[PDB]
């Protein structure tokens, strides 16, 4: 019974880490604010990496 | 119960994440039909490599043609479509391995299905491998106790042996194999149970029985139910075998049960016919023998030199082993069928379960007339080895005279005594499910029958006599049972101790 | 975006779509200006998909426009389906107007996961003495029904439909896989006359419909049963004939050109059976129990179809022509019927000993009846003569009046609890009722009613 | 079979002849015009009539191309038509260019970016790609507003993704676990 | 699309680019295209009869059995 | 144990709303090694509006 | 000049080479980085060759470079091979270091000519009653042990290896073709511990191995035996299972583009056997005595593989599951087993008449099987009753405890001379033992031991 | 009182395949108008043999006893 109680808690903790927190993939909105200056830095980074 | 400093682990994930670009080799799906996919591109793909598709789906490369790649989907294929992307992973078909799998239920690829969270396995290994050669093996000479009087006495199993369990449906095949796993919980042998084509409710009941008996913490359960893709049903035995081999290669002992190899053969026939490969006898593929022989050759005992070489000297002076108990279902008791005959040609003996015995109330159902072990005689413990010699012959005399019980009151003294002894040994061999016996307990039942202490006991009381005799020795001779249970040794002091106890039992209880 | 029909070969239709708009496997398509529906089976490449028509293809032509629905065949679900007859696509086939559904579900889905399994094995009390004693049904189990015709098969289904609805608050679904139109019509009126029609949803896939219709009807009825299970109920799913489901798969597989397996069955035989049977289980919310009639080809139990089906059955009910001749109903054979739950670890030692006791007496009576017939009643000993008397009382006590059979039997129907069933047979076996005449045990609900009937 | 499996012998024969006679440029124009002409909707229909003989289909296609076919290229069209393979012409031209590109040590590269990339940046990417592919790279830049930044390079089956869209997917896959 | 016939080989196709003329090879001669399991497929040999003997380089002899449109299976 | 977590779940679900902004900003500065100065001015509106 | 891999499907690989540098059939090729060996099987045209891999193909990819070696697979031969274990390619697999060969021979060779054949009928005593009686062997001849799974092919071959090595002083070759890896280890340690290993060459290609290895390992073992024969020696050649060589051809035939023949076998079935079997023969230079185990699929002796094998042997021993089920071992069927040496001009009239007399009695007993099953022995004529009693004694007297089988029962092994064999069966046929009980003849080495066993 | 529909052994397999449907259509005339009719199909096995011939010549995929997948539907 005590092992089943720990399994319930870790399923809630993981479901919270997956539903909420992982909502931070909305960092695309922050990144949406990028422009041609930043693009040039990413092209240089890509070129240095083949 | 839920602190905010634990759900904040996301910062650790972001700190460990590498966003640097990497070169991938890719292709595009061209067609999709019955679990088989055709792909355009993928020039660096290797034969047997895992291919990655959107939505977390995987495929295995099996047809590397000049202009396209043919792959079998490792799961649900209905979500895939023409124009979708396909990527090389650079990895041959693999599964996670190690002690972290003990007490867990997983799919054919090693993903957890029990809902108990992730599997923290630190290693992975290839699913398809060639078994170790002639010079690296060692003769089987260590026992594997199933806990059943009839099997451990007449069909002994040794560490590294392949023993086939065969019979018609609903006659105790699963019961015998699961009870063998339950009996290993204190033996040091780790277990793997592979369920192929079984109902999800049946798999759940087997897992419940493993924890009710305390055996789950020592067992890995691999499941490929009746509704899972034929690719996973065909691959599940090799995934379970790879998880069991982890212990063999490291100088440890393991046991594996393939709940239905005949269901694995039916799954492989489906893929082969969908690929339009020419069929043979009973419509099975030409390579159906190679399917099971390649699987069952891995179950073996490897020498100390193999373990020392494999572990780079980390493990010294220890042999490793993997024992296998494959199961086969025969229609109407026919042993001459193609698939049963192929597996008999691969394994080291078999246990035949008889439908007529099972329906006659003899629930163990072991057909001693045809059941046999090719390498177990050298593995059996000294006490059981010396007492079991008369058990096999007594059952033969019974099978030849059993129908005469309706008129046997009018026969010669010799035939009457042979029949009367055969009936007592037949009654003694009965045993209930989930009730395993130790070396000392089996030794009392065998000693009482082999030394003639049952001659004055009626057939209807042989079972009552056995349970009373074992209960008596457990309180009056506990030190003798503890001595026998150490290593099953049998000296003059032990023989004298057993007859003195049985004679006092017959004379007072 | 729409596609165009490019090829028509009997029931198999190939449709071409734009490269970026190819429909998914099992997606439903609609032909423009016609009521024909197509189900996608394979993606051939170059934007072409191969599909099976869910109706007659007569009058179709190349170049007709085809619209993708964006999902699999979707059917109406819930209380609105009870007392109505529907086709494979969920359309009403009776003249009672449109169905009033509030929700629709796709007919294709995965079986409940390993974690959703209910767990403990629980019995389904049917209220029928012979079934509850000799061949108990587990909740979420699959029952194979065997026998000929004119032996009470429809009456048994109607009684089970009444009992799950009135005594357990459940519902029923009937899937007519390869249904005969004459028999489908007769059955609808018999349920209306028996007042059980408002307690069951009817789905018919008639014999004159294309292979795709007969193959998918089982999934349509099963989808309607899954909705009732999720409402927190115990449901009964009746499959008219599981053999016709197997044959419809063989017909569709041959139309699609797949290489045939042993005995000519489709290579996907075991997987198609598993996809259907694995959804019928007991889950944490509720359960679906199924009663399936089974046909054995050439009387060969080793034939691939019976052999693949038996791997999924939890119980077997055998109806007997000989028992029906004795006026005993329901006409179930206590020696040929079987159940996987007839185990002391599943049902307990008291129920197991009582059931095995009844079977031993009936088996020995079968043997003694041959001695009486060949040598005469004077050959039997006083112990055998007492056993014959108890066997006759047990054999009659297995008979029962049904609420749906009041027209045939005259007497009012009876629902018998498992407790009353075990107590009654245990008492007869122990000889507690040896003073009562054999006629007192015929057509009575419980042992009490037999004691009262003996005074008349 | 795959159209590529059927066009390989014809593409290889045309390339070996064109290379042996130093006509590599001429055949690229001949095959290209035959491919384009064979796909026009009236020629696509004429090359499917049941009454025309193989020689009449070949002659019709030769007369339409006219001066854009030398004597060897006309013998090749007559061979492709006699063997009943005029539907492979678009694939034969495609495969001939692949053999020619590997002979000249050149590679065609597709590039997609969030915003228009300047000539200095295109040459900076081309330099690096040429070094790892050990070939003369030819970039084909294009615009894709779906990406939120960076570029995605593809040369055959090789795909290098430097777009922030790909990075946001990796972040998602690492947090959804 | 029919599979690639036995004579649809790069060398046979290249030979026709240079000269379409069939008479440029004697009707009495041909060239081995494939050798599998005792069966040789030949390109040419236009004047061969069913059952006629074929002389191969080395003293080996064969017999025509399948006189097809593009090849001769011997 | 199921009733104890129901109470707490509500408290922490509100506490998490204060952290999603910093997680998303850590994600944005992880994708590209720049704009960490500019992100601090838009943060105040962006955190809520994401 | 090197070629490149263009296609990979299972064990079959297609490689493209320049038109002026295409490798010949049976030529050995090597993959550059992995060192995997391939054997060319067909020339597809346009510079492409089709080959079979002599190892695992997992991890190989299209475009890898392949080198041609200019010759066929070649293996070490002569004295250096004795007391060592080799794989299909001739590599040592016993961890005892490199082989010291003076020369290597290609595994593909033509059979010896008609003028090179040696005529001989010199009788070889096996010490086994049933074999020495109804199917006698000859020095330099071929023996086949036909049987289903589990009937005794290996136990009988191990007893023959034990008994024939008593009077043979020359070299032996044992080829393990597609059998258990454990059986190879057991035999190797048995000979190493017995100090017999320095007289035997061991070649192994067991069940774990890929199709290419199981298809060529029989040629590697035979190539070693041909070196000793051509040196003018008398050599013994044992093949663990000749059926596995045929099966490996079936596994690969569809991949090689061949149409299937009856029951899915390769169209080349008879030619593949003939090319191997004609090389296993004695010549005017030296002799090869060979014993081959022959597996029978699903116990069907009419199957194309067993059926095609009978024509290649001098002595045919047929094992039976029915006989083994009665507890009679070695389990040889005296009516199906035969040998060309069973001729009055070779074995003499006394042995010939005794063997003929035994077959006559067993044939007549076989005809009475159904009569005896329905009505019993009492309804037979007095002449048939006498014959049935002798047939039952003959069946039991054919049984014998083997030395290699002592581990299965504890019963000591027995060696029986031909003189003692003829005397025992002749006495039973003439009625000299009509008074002995039939159980006295079971598991007794000689007729004298039956007389002693009858006194218990 | 009888209508006789004939499709003899020398007639095209299409006519033999269609004859039962033609006769059924003539019989249905009475059913739909509130009358009773009786129809005899002297060999449904011969109709199946005619349909198998058409299916194999049209190159449709065969099943058990070489019949097409729709022989039950026929
Ligand atoms: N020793 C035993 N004593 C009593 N009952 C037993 C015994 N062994 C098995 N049984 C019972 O036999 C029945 C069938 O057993 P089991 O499920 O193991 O058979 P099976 O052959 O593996 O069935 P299946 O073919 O469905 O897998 C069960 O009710 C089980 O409890
Ligand atoms: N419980 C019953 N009591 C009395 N008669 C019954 C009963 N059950 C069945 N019968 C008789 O059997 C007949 C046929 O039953 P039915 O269920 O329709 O069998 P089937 O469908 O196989 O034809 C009924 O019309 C009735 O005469
Ligand atoms: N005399 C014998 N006593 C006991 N078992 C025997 C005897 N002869 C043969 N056998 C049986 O023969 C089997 C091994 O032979 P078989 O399986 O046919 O050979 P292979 O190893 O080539 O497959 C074993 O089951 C063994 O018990
Ligand atoms: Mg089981």
């Amino acid at each position: 019974a005590q092992a089943e109680i720990e399994q319930e808690l870790n399923s809630v903790k993981d479901a919270l880490r997956a539903q909420v927190g992982a909502l931070a993939v909305t960092g695309a909105e922050k990144i949406l604010g990028a422009s041609i200056d930043a693009n040039a830095h990413e092209q240089l980074v890509s070129k240095l990496a083949a | 119960l839920n602190p905010s400093e634990i759900s904040e682990i996301i910062k650790g994930r972001i700190e460990k994440l590498d966003v640097a670009s990497q070169a991938r080799n890719e292709g595009t799906i061209v067609s999709v039909s019955d679990g088989i996919v055709r792909i355009y591109g993928l020039a660096d793909v290797m034969y047997g490599e895992m291919i990655e598709f959107p939505g977390g789906v995987y495929g295995m490369a099996l047809n590397l043609e000049q202009d396209s790649v043919g792959a079998v989907v490792l799961g649900e294929y209905q979500g895939l479509a023409e124009g979708m992307n396909a990527k090389c992973t650079g990895r041959i078909l693999e599964v996670p391995v190690g002690p972290e799998l003990l007490g867990r239920v997983v799919d054919a690829l090693g993903n957890p299905i029990d809902g108990k969270g992730p599997i923290d396995a630190k290693a992975t290994d290839a699913v398809e491998k060639v078994a170790p050669g002639v010079i690296w093996r060692k003769s089987v000479d260590q026992p594997v106790q199933t806990g059943y009087k009839s099997v451990d006495a007449m069909i002994p199993v040794g560490r590294g042996q392949r023993e086939l369990i065969i019979g018609d449906r609903q006659i105790g095949k699963t019961a015998l194999a699961v009870d063998a796993i339950i009996n290993q919980k204190d033996s040091g042998i780790k277990c793997v149970y592979v369920a192929i084509g079984q109902k999800q409710s049946t798999i759940a009941n087997v897992v419940r029985k493993l924890e009710e008996n305390g055996a789950l913490a020592n067992t890995i359960v691999v499941a490929a139910s009746a509704s899972e893709s034929a690719a996973l049903q065909y691959l599940a035995p090799y995934s379970g075998c790879t998880m069991g081999e982890y212990f063999r290669d490291r100088g440890e002992d393991a046991l594996i049960v393939y709940d239905d190899l005949s269901k694995q053969a039916v799954a492989y026939r489906q893929i082969s016919l969908l690929l339009r490969r020419p069929p043979g006898r009973e419509a099975y593929p030409g390579d159906v023998f190679y399917l099971h022989s390649r699987l069952l050759e891995r179950a073996s005992r490897v020498s100390e030199e193999y373990v020392e070489k494999f572990t780079n000297g980390a493990v010294t002076g220890k042999t490793g082993s993997l024992t296998a108990l494959p199961i086969i279902e025969t229609q109407a008791g026919d042993v001459s069928a193609f698939v049963p005959t192929n597996v008999i040609s691969i394994t080291d003996g078999q246990i035949f379960l008889e439908s007529a015995m099972f329906n006659s109330g003899i629930r163990p159902a072991v057909n001693a007339g045809i059941s046999v072990s090719r390498v177990g005689g050298a593995a059996q413990t000294k006490i059981i080895k010396k007492l079991s010699g008369g058990i096999r012959t007594a059952l033969a005399q019974y099978r030849e005279l059993a129908a005469f019980a309706q008129f046997a009151s009018d026969l010669d003294e010799a035939t009457r005594k042979q029949l009367e002894h055969g009936q007592r040994v037949t009654e003694l061999m009965k045993q209930k499910q989930y009730a395993p016996m130790s070396i000392a307990e089996m030794s009392l039942s065998l000693y009482a029958a082999e030394r003639g202490f049952l001659q004055d006991v009626e057939i209807a009381k042989v079972g009552s006599f056995e349970q009373a005799l074992i209960s008596y020795f457990q309180r009056e001779h506990a030190a003798l049972l503890a001595k026998i249970n150490e290593k099953g040794d049998f000296n003059d002091e032990i023989d004298a101790g057993i007859k003195a106890g049985i004679e006092k039992f017959k004379a007072t209880q | 975006s729409s596609g165009r029909i490019v090829q028509i070969i009997g029931a198999v239709i190939d449709v071409e779509f734009p490269r970026d708009a190819v429909p998914s496997i099992y997606e439903a398509l609609k032909v423009q200006g016609v009521e024909t529906t197509l189900e996608v089976q394979q993606q051939l490449g170059d934007g072409v998909v191969r599909s099976i028509a869910m109706g007659s293809t007569e009058g179709l032509k190349r170049g007709l426009n085809v619209d993708s629905t964006g999902a699999a065949i979707s059917v109406p679900v819930g209380k609105a389906t009870l007392g109505r007859i529907m086709d494979v696509l969920g359309n009403p086939i009776d003249e009672a107007g449109p169905i009033g559904e509030e929700e629709r579900w796709g007919i294709h889905r995965e079986a409940p996961s390993y974690a959703d399994q209910a767990g403990g094995n629980e019995l389904l009390e049917t209220g029928i003495k012979v079934i509850d004693l000799v061949c108990p049904f587990a909740k979420g189990g699959k029952v194979g029904l065997f026998g000929g015709a004119g032996v009470g098969k429809t009456v048994n289904m109607m009684e089970l439909i009444r009992n799950i609805a009135i005594e357990h608050s459940g519902y029923s679904v009937f899937a007519g896989v390869g249904e005969r139109t004459r028999e489908g019509n007769d059955f609808y009126h018999e349920m209306k006359d028996s007042n059980v029609l408002d307690k069951v949803a009817l789905v018919y896939g008639q014999m004159n419909e294309p292979p795709g219709n007969r193959l998918r009807v089982a999934l349509t009825g099963l989808t309607m049963a899954e909705k009732f299970r999720d409402e927190g109920r115990d449901v009964l799913l009746f499959i008219d004939n599981i053999y016709r489901y197997t044959l419809a798969g063989t017909e569709v597989s041959a139309l699609l050109g797949r290489m045939p397996s042993a005995v000519g069955y489709q290579p996907t035989l075991a997987e198609e059976m598993g996809v259907l049977q694995e959804r019928i289980t007991s889950t944490k919310k509720g359960s679906i129990t199924s009663i399936q009639a089974v046909y054995v080809p050439a009387d060969d139990l080793t034939d691939p179809s019976p052999a693949t089906t038996f791997a999924h059955l939890d119980a077997t009910v055998v109806l007997s022509r000989d028992i029906a001749s004795l006026g005993i109903y329901p006409a179930v054979d206590p020696l040929d019927s079987t159940s996987r739950q007839l185990d002391p670890l599943v049902i307990g030692q008291d129920h197991y000993d009582t059931a095995r006791g009844v079977q031993y007496v009936l088996q020995r009576y079968k043997e003694l009846k041959d001695i009486i017939a060949i040598l005469g009643m004077d050959e039997l000993s006083e112990a055998d003569k007492l056993l014959v008397a108890r066997a006759r009382k047990i054999q009659r006590f297995l008979s029962q009046p049904f609420f749906v059979a009041e027209v045939f039997t005259g007497s009012p129907g009876k629902y018998v609890s498992l407790k009353d069933t075990i107590a009654g047979f245990k008492g007869i076996l122990n000889g507690d009722y040896d003073h009562l005449p054999e006629q007192a045990f015929y057509m009575v609900g419980g042992i009490e009613e037999a004691v009262e009937k003996a005074k008349k | 079979a795959e159209l590529t499996t059927l066009a390989r012998p014809y593409a290889k024969a045309a390339f070996e002849y064109a290379q042996a006679h130093q006509q590599l440029a001429d055949w690229s124009a001949a095959l290209g015009v035959l491919a384009a002409v064979s796909q026009d909707d009236t020629v696509r229909q004429l090359l499917k009539e049941p009454q025309l003989t193989s020689s009449a289909k070949a002659q019709s296609l030769i007369d339409v191309c006219g001066d854009k076919l030398n004597a060897p290229a006309q013998n090749f069209v007559r061979t492709v038509a006699e063997n009943k393979r005029l539907e492979l012409l678009p694939t034969i031209a495609e495969m001939y260019e692949q053999l020619k590109a590997e002979q000249e040590k050149s590679v065609e590269v597709e590039v997609t970016s969030a915003f228009t990339l300047s000539k200095e940046q295109q040459d900076k990417l081309a330099k690096a790609l040429s070094a790892r592919l050990s070939r003369e790279v030819r970039l084909h830049a294009s615009e894709d507003a779906s990406l939120i930044g960076g570029v995605i390079i593809r040369a055959g089956d090789l795909v290098i993704d430097g777009s922030v869209r790909g990075k946001l997917a990796k972040l998602a896959e690492a947090l959804k676990s | 699309m029919q599979q690639l016939n036995p004579s649809e080989i790069s060398e046979i196709i290249k030979g026709r680019i240079e000269k379409l003329d069939v008479a440029s090879q004697a009707r009495n001669e041909g060239t081995i295209v494939s050798v599998s399991d005792g069966i040789v497929r030949i390109y040419g040999l236009a004047d061969v009869m069913y059952g006629e003997m074929i002389e191969f380089p080395g003293g080996v002899y064969g017999m025509a059995l399948n006189l097809e449109q593009d090849s001769v299976g011997a």
